[PDB]
């Protein structure tokens, strides 16, 4: 789908969630 | 352990 | 999921629960890719070693779950299942390869802000991304220990593993439409899937594009958060092109 992978309630409205920094600090 | 369901989605 | 912590509410909006008619239970995990198809683990379905192979009308998919036993009237939604298809190559006898399974729904399901699909990797996604100490996510609603139960969806995040650490962690053989994930002993942290979360997704999400792609599929561990054990994951891009047949034939 065109929208898929972006939550309604975290991505759509640019609100990250407690831990998805985590992800993105290993992201080496 | 699991609240019932409604029915409809049991027929 | 053992040594995870409460998810947030929409944060996992492609969470699937598989869940029996009668007895009522859960099942498995499984995950929603479009508003009609749900990707799970094919030993979900069909094991024959426990004498387990289930059809249509035998299981429901309960969608924008939060509480594991609550009917979460005005927000869940169940849908009916069409048709099954496992894949022709799944290795029940052996080591379970190829584990994966679609399921297509009777009636599309309305997306919401707790019911929103998963994205599947790109082979470039897959390539940057699928590195061992790279992490991702694991949900699900099943045992909190080996050897209880949570009452809402839980979530852990977990590192790839270096592919001969996996080989050699085990006496199961391994292959290349699998991968392995979990801390090492010293690494101090824990954390793994467990009984109930079988077939639940594996995610990370893209530093590129900001979306969440599903990139495995929880599939078999040996024991739950033992030390030197790591949790196996279905890779699902490698299997990607059968998910693609199945959809374009069946869609
Ligand atoms: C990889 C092998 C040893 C075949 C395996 C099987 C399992 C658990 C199940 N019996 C599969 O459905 C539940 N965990 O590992
Ligand atoms: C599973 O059950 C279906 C439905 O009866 C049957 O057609 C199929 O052969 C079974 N598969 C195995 C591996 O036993
Ligand atoms: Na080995
Ligand atoms: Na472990």
């Amino acid at each position: 789908e065109a929208d898929c992978g972006l939550r309604p309630l975290f991505e759509k409205k640019s609100l990250e969630d407690k831990t998805e920094r985590e992800l993105l600090e290993s992201y080496i | 352990d699991f609240e019932e369901i409604p029915e409809e989605y049991l027929q | 999921i053992v040594e995870g912590s409460d998810a947030e509410i929409g944060m996992s909006p492609w969470q699937v629960m598989l869940f029996r008619k009668s007895p009522q239970e859960l099942l498995c995990g499984a995950s929603l890719i479009s508003d009609r198809w749900v990707l799970t683990a094919a030993h979900c379905l069909l094991y024959p070693p426990w004498d387990k192979n289930f059809t249509e009308n035998d299981l429901l998919v309960r969608i924008g779950k939060h509480s594991r036993t609550r009917y979460e009237r005005n927000i869940e939604k169940i849908s009916m299942l069409e048709k099954i298809y496992i894949h022709p190559r799944y290795n029940w006898r052996e080591n379970l390869d190829r584990d994966i399974a679609l399921m297509k729904l009777k009636k599309p399901v309305a997306f919401s802000d707790y019911i929103h699909p998963v994205c599947l990797p790109d082979r470039e996604t897959a390539a940057s991304l699928l590195q061992a100490g790279y992490k991702g996510r694991v949900t699900g609603w099943g045992n909190l220990k080996e050897t209880g139960q949570p009452s809402v969806l839980q979530v852990v995040n977990l590192p790839i593993v270096e592919r001969p650490v996996c080989k050699d962690s085990t006496r199961i053989r391994i292959t290349d439409n699998m991968f392995c994930a979990g801390y090492k002993p010293d690494e101090g942290k824990r954390g793994d899937a467990c009984e109930g979360d079988s077939g639940g997704p594996f995610v990370m999400k893209s530093p590129f594009n900001n979306r969440w792609y599903q990139m495995g599929i929880v599939s078999w561990g040996e024991g739950c958060d033992r030390d030197g054990k790591y949790g196996f994951y279905t890779h699902v891009f490698r299997l990607k092109k059968w998910i693609q047949k199945v959809i374009d034939q069946f869609g």
